[PDB]
């Protein structure tokens, strides 16, 4: 595509520059180009890919929510413009899912990369579910659930309970349960068991790993506090 | 919005 | 262009929605489409146009400064990406100047609209000057100065010293003097005389006009405090 | 950056 003539290394360097400049659309396009070089991504590169698209879709989600709220209060311009933002959001989700399925997930053998990508697949189907209506909604929801579940199965077998990727997966799957699947009890059970099992493993960590794990545990606690 | 992983960009 | 099939009124409504959603690129494209309908803009519409493009170019300026700083520390990827952002910024400035010259300024007869557009012309040449080098820089700087000066001449003859448009023009022209024209004494003199003459006219205002004028006077004071 | 008119978007 449009980044095909740029060296992989230059795309990575430019992604990091874009992050510093808070140019997340550029950052995402550089990382998409890097993925399309066909080589597996390092841990740092996976994180650059995720941070880039999370910022892009995050802006779209916030905008979509504002417009959806106005539309509901109003109940063609509001509907048309909400639809425009919605289609752009769906396009970004489609692009990310496309990268994961061509061919990041199938080449990811290590737990840390496979869980990372499967969590992303769950996340971007979840973002689609937030704007979906009706039956498409049902199939989208089941695709999110399926990706999260496979990620959870691998994570529980291959990573310690304090692993930040595992923790972040469990955090997001619990919000999926609460907000998307209308399963608040499942969400609470997951967040509680995840928090408790991580707490019991903190004694094994260095000070820096301790800080990484406790940061995500605090997000689990923040949600439990709002939920119970 | 409930807390999820990574940048709180929305 | 791309907004040619949308009603003027719908473009304005969608610009306001975009503002609420913090979608400033969309907001700018809607207002560009509204301008290209060929009708003069109301006061509210002028402000929507200005707010939209100010937010867009503001993001580019901040990004350009980050990358320029990294580049200077480094002294091809950093230079290439700084150039990419720089060209996009120049493109936005070119688009705004194009709207002003085809045909907003020539159809603006009232002081409040003519001063508003001429101030914008000064502002967007100033943004070009921030990234310009060499002789192009000199001609760009003189185009900013010329637009600000014509705006100032009209404003002093046709608006009271507390008029927010007049105040905001003087604020920006003083920063032009300080930062762009390397004329700090002119910048300080302008900011001081503007502040003092507005203060002497505050007694004529209603409580709401008082609040509008004192807000911009405070920006003049903030700059004087950094400059003296 | 010194104060200028309108949104402080940079
Ligand atoms: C593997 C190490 C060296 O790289 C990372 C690990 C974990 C995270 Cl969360 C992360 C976020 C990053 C970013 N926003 N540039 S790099 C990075
Ligand atoms: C019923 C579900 C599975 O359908 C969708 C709706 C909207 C979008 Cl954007 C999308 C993207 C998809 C992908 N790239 N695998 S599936 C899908
Ligand atoms: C003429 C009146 C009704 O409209 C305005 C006057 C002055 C300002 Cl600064 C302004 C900013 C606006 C915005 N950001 N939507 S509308 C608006
Ligand atoms: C030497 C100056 C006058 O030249 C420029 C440099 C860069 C740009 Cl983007 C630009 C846009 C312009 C316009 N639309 N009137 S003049 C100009
Ligand atoms: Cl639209
Ligand atoms: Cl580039």
């Amino acid at each position: 595509g449009a980044m095909g003539s740029m060296e992989r290394a230059s795309l990575i360097q430019k992604a990091k520059l874009a992050e510093q400049a808070e140019r997340y659309e550029d950052m995402a396009a550089f990382m998409k180009g890097a993925v399309e070089k066909g080589e597996e991504l390092s841990c740092e590169e996976r994180n650059l890919l995720s941070v880039a698209y999370k910022n892009v879709v995050g802006g779209q989600r916030a905008a979509w929510r504002v417009l959806s709220s106005i539309e509901q209060k109003s109940n063609p311009e509001v509907r048309e413009y909400r639809e425009k933002v919605e289609t752009e959001l769906q396009g970004v989700c489609d692009t990310v899912l496309g990268l994961l399925d061509s061919h990041l997930i199938k080449e990811a053998g290590d737990a840390e990369s496979r869980v990372f990508y499967l969590k992303m697949k769950g996340d971007y189907y979840r973002y689609l579910a937030e704007v979906a209506t009706g039956d498409d909604k049902k199939r989208i929801i089941d695709s999110a659930r399926s990706a999260y579940q496979e990620a959870m199965d691998i994570s529980k077998k291959e990573m310690p309970p304090t692993n930040p990727i595992r923790l972040g997966l469990a955090l997001n799957f619990s919000v999926f349960h609460y907000e998307i699947a209308n399963s608040p009890e499942e969400a609470i059970s997951l967040a509680k068991t995840t928090f408790d099992e991580a707490m019991a493993d903190l004694h094994t960590l260095s000070e820096d790993s301790y800080k990484d794990s406790t940061l995500i545990m605090q997000l689990l606690r923040d949600n439990l506090t709002l939920w119970t | 919005m409930f807390k999820t992983e990574g940048p709180d960009s929305d």
